[PDB]
């Protein structure tokens, strides 16, 4: 998965982006 | 800091994960559970045989950049 879509998934989840 | 962990299913998928060694392995679970269409609570993750716990952190269980983990479904 690329880094964006990973990104997407890592905010709508509350995470800090990589 | 990017790391890419290799999850490995028992039908010998293998499926990378984009994540930080800062993470834990709950959040892990996480991402990778959106990734491949499950929730959290329906798998396991294994570390050479032994069972990685949610509160702990990937960097804490020596996962890093192209370690294997096991995943089973309940």
């Amino acid at each position: 998965l690329s880094i964006e879509e990973t990104n997407e998934i890592r905010e709508k989840l509350g995470m800090k982006p990589i | 800091h990017m790391i890419e962990v290799v999850v490995n299913d028992r039908l010998g998928k293998k499926v990378r994960v984009k994540c930080l060694g800062e993470d834990s392995v709950g959040d892990f679970k996480k991402v990778l559970s959106l990734q491949i269409g499950t929730q959290p609570n329906k798998i396991v993750l294994q570390k050479g045989g032994s069972v990685l716990k949610d509160h702990i952190s990937l960097e804490d269980y020596e996962v890093h950049d192209q370690t294997n983990l096991e995943l089973y479904y309940l």
